[PDB]
RNA sequence: CCAAGCGUUGGAUUGUUCACCCACUAAUAGGGAACGUGAGCUGGGUUUAGACCGUCGUGAGACAGGUUAGUUUUACCCUACU
RNA sequence: ACCUACUAUCCAGCGAAACCACAGCCAAGGGAACGGGCUUGGCGGAAUCAGCGGGGAAAGAAGACCCUGUUGAGCUUGACU
RNA sequence: GCCGCCGCAGGUGCAGAUCUUGGUGGUAGUAGCAAAUAUUCAAACGAGAACUUUGAAGGCCGAAGUGGAGAAGGGUUCCAU
RNA sequence: CGUGCGAAUCGGUCGUCCGACCUGGGUAUAGGGGCGAAAGACUAAUCGAACCAUCUAGUAGCUGGUUCCCUCCAAAGUUUCC
RNA sequence: AAAUACCGGCACGAGACCGAUAGUCAACAAGUACCGUAAGGGAAAGUUGAAAAGAACUUUGAAGAGAGAGUUCAAGAGGGCG
């Protein structure tokens, strides 16, 4: 299918996608924008920092009484948190995309992540009980993400 | 409609922005005013508060019905090694203020004075004041500086000083020794800087600042205490026990219309930890430190001329939460600011003071040593032994 | 490597509480394809699937 | 007269607003703030449904005539203040 | 005053509601006579974590009190049939 | 699959009705997953062990039982792959 | 607790406890009707007249709403009788 | 007996009608899913393409999810798909 761009040139440059997915929207875009101006073995490397609580991602948008913490200054902020389930989902996307770099022939060591959206998907129903007999819902936020990478020295 | 029967109310309304002070030394907000018929000297001083004790003395006022009676007295003990100058500075006096005018530094400048610049002393190469003293031993850096010594000669009205502590001698962790400028009080600033320069790289003590029996003014940080409630922080009336959501509360925060909430009115929020000038502390003794000589120590600094025995301030077991105390002293009547081990700057007073209570010469009687850790008894080791026999021990 | 079942069949040969059976561990798979009661009956015999003994209450 | 800088309290009977008495005191001046103030409290009074009298009506019923018992909901949004 | 238990607080995973013209710093003035927006003055410096309960004549229910309606029902007798 | 000109015909033009039906926001990654004491160390199955399985420790129910079996009611939820 | 665990719970303290005691099954009483040691209580979360369908789109001097443009003229709250 | 009546039944033929929130409650496993002890109450839900030609082989992955091959005039028609 297509991706929210295309390629610059398409011969340098590989693709990767993900089609609903069980993970909160938010947590995933606000991580998707930390990774973005980064190497794959920065990005790689950041990815188990965070998982392993020594780089926090900064909560930028969806800041909603998100706490504080003291490896955002590195970031300039002050709010941030360290999303687990989030990275491990979009570090298994890159062994996608580091996979096809080779499949055309071409150098893995610099593949610069261009493009990495991220988008909202089809909701899932259930429900809750609430007081006085009443019945609320209980529902699901799942994601379609998309990347991009591109050969730069 | 208005107040039944009235009260006073809660709290101070001139200390209010109750806020985390910004800085952790107290700042000395005011100097006193020079006249050029006195001669120099310094004013202020660094000490750490260091303990509390009892006294015992016998008082003259005469009218009272404690007239050559012998009351107790309670003391705080402040550790004072003596300070090292390095420098000097120039201000101006202006329209729109004191603009400070030139800065100038030793040739010889401490470690513990180089870790004062910084943040990070494990990584850094140690590099402040490499290419700056230079100057001082250099045929084309004796008269720029001495061009500049002789344009605050014209130029500057006031003059100040400029000392860091002794934290090699100190019982502490911390190896971070204080810079504080301090004001000269005293002749034309032409005399003022003869002194100066001529004490850089120097020792003061304490017996060149301060006397025995002066009524000095103490400055600094408080205990702390933490985000605490309405009841503790502003001291108001409990609630009666019956209150739905709570009974240690203001139940009324405002009138209806001028429909805001004044800053008069009193809130949660942070507790202590604010800077402070109490006044009016005595001095009873200024103590002398661990001199060795001829073989032998000598540290009788408790030693009162009413008993002389072979004992320091210092208590059995040492002072609590700090350590021992081998470097002289200063004995402060009544209590002072912080916690122990916190930094406590001094003063002179504004106030010129002639009241009888000012004037009043101190001679002691007793001073305590008895463990401060439990519930003491004993004066000193040695006297133990003597009221206790042997051990199964010995 | 499961043994909710073999468990159950020994507490229903040893006529006790599934508390007092003791399934040998090191031999977790010789016990757990038993699964059919002759083939514990065995066990029992050899050694690996035991009864446990009374916990004291001194009367004393 | 200038002066509202600083205060103007503890108790008995009463649901009190008001009243009156004890005691201490420099003095126990008066008022506003939606008759300041219930998502601050208390519900003791009035002002639902049960019950009893004391006047009125043949009665269903009625009382500025008195009584007993009667469930006080929400804050996570903006501001304000800390 | 101080102590203990559980929350509150901070982190991973899961994740609902009521409510919402547009919004949200004050004086006084007029005005359907008690303005967040108008007029005259004072002023206005990203984004936010914990609390509080002054203000939104806050939310919650087409006032249960009173009056009208040629709109009713439960009770009672000498109202009429 | 559709439109202009002359004439006919009507279930013919929306901002609103605490209007009908369907879909989506701000609030918000916030309120929150707090009643009846409590867990920890080793192994073995596996792509994944704070929670499942075995073995060892420390605990609770304490025969008016978190034990053993029935009647109404449920209707296969029983048992192994 | 009061957007709860609960469309009436839970906790400590409480009333009775060999007698007009306290409960299971089978049975009789049906809506101006039943049953009531009597509060207008109870009659399947409903009671000073239960629930389901129809007569029915019941009637309203009273609330709320009432869909395209330009052009021209533009009022009334006063008089008798209800 | 006839000339009259016929929104139920068995077959038929038309329409200046409505076109999937319309038109019957019902274009489809509807008087069906489900609710009520029972009388009774009662929906939502049409569309790949001309043809299944419904994507062999390779490759990352444990798996869903992917990268390239390929059918079609098109997948910018990929099994709830104009």
């Amino acid at each position: 299918v297509r991706y929210s761009l295309d390629p610059e040139n398409p011969t340098k440059s590989c693709k990767s996608r993900g089609s609903n997915l069980r993970v909160h929207f938010k947590n995933t875009r606000e991580t998707a924008q930390a990774i973005k101006g980064m190497h794959i073995r920065k990005a790689t490397k950041y990815l188990k920092d965070v998982t392993l609580k020594k780089q926090c991602v900064p909560f930028r948008r969806y800041n909603g009484g998100v706490g504080r913490c003291a490896q955002a200054k590195q970031w300039g902020w002050t709010q941030g948190r360290w999303p687990k389930k989030s990275a491990e989902f979009l570090l298994h996307m890159l062994k996608n995309a580091e996979s096809n770099a080779e499949l055309k022939g071409l150098d893995v060591d610099s593949l610069v992540i261009e493009h990495i959206q991220v988008n909202k998907a089809p909701k899932m129903r259930r429900r809750t009980y609430r007081a006085h007999g009443r019945i609320n819902p209980y529902m699901s936020s799942p994601c379609h993400i998309e990347m991009i990478l591109t050969e730069k020295e | 409609s208005h107040r039944k029967f009235s009260a006073p109310r809660h709290g101070s309304l001139g200390f209010l922005p109750r806020k985390r002070s910004s800085r952790h030394r107290g700042k000395v907000k005011s100097f006193p005013k020079d006249d050029p018929s006195k001669p120099v000297h310094l004013t202020a001083f660094l000490g750490y508060k260091a303990g509390m004790t009892h006294i015992v003395r016998e008082v003259d006022r005469p009218g009272s019905k404690v007239n050559k009676k012998e009351v107790v007295e309670a003391v705080t003990i402040v550790e004072t090694p003596p300070m090292v100058v390095v420098g000097i500075v120039g201000y101006v006096e202006t329209p729109r203020g004191l603009r400070t005018f030139k800065t100038v530094f030793a040739e010889h400048i401490s470690d513990e004075c180089k870790r004062r610049f910084y943040k990070n002393w494990h990584k850094s190469k140690k590099k402040a004041f490499t290419k700056y003293c230079k100057k001082w031993q250099d045929d084309a850096g004796k008269r720029q500086l001495d061009k500049d010594f002789s344009s605050m000669k014209k130029y500057c009205q006031v003059i100040r000083v400029l000392a860091h502590t002794q934290m090699r001698l100190l019982p502490l962790r911390q190896k971070k020794a204080h810079l504080m400028e301090i004001q000269v009080n005293g002749g034309t600033v032409a005399e003022k800087l003869d002194w100066a320069r001529e004490r850089l790289e120097q020792q003061v003590p304490v017996s060149q600042v301060f006397g025995q029996d002066e009524m000095i003014d103490v400055i600094g940080v408080t205990k702390g205490k933490g985000y605490k409630g309405v009841t503790s922080r502003w001291h108001t009336k409990k609630l009666p026990r019956k209150t739905h959501r709570g009974l240690r509360k203001v139940a009324c925060i405002g009138a209806w219309h001028p429909a805001r909430v004044a800053f008069s009115v009193a809130r949660a929020g942070q507790k202590g930890y604010h800077h402070r000038t109490e006044i009016n502390k005595k001095i009873y003794k200024i103590g002398q430190g661990y001199l060795i000589k001829d073989g032998k120590l000598i540290k009788n600094n408790a030693s009162t001329d009413y008993d002389l025995s072979d004992k320091s301030i210092n208590p059995l077991g040492g002072f609590v939460h700090y350590g021992e105390v081998t470097n002289d002293f200063v004995m402060l009547k009544g209590c002072v600011v912080g916690t122990k081990k916190r930094v406590l700057t001094l003063r002179k007073s504004l106030l010129v003071q002639t009241k009888r209570r000012a004037l009043e010469k101190i001679d002691l009687k007793f001073i305590d040593t008895t463990s401060k850790f439990g519930h003491g008894r004993f004066q000193t080791v040695e006297e133990k032994k003597a009221f206790m026999g042997p051990l199964k021990k010995d | 490597s499961m043994l909710r079942l073999q468990k159950r069949l020994a507490s229903s040969v040893l006529r006790c509480g599934k508390k007092k059976v003791w399934l040998d561990p090191n031999e977790t798979n010789e016990i757990a394809n038993a699964n059919s009661r002759q083939q514990i009956r065995k066990l029992i015999k050899d050694g690996l699937i035991i009864r446990k003994p009374v916990t004291v209450h001194s009367r004393a």
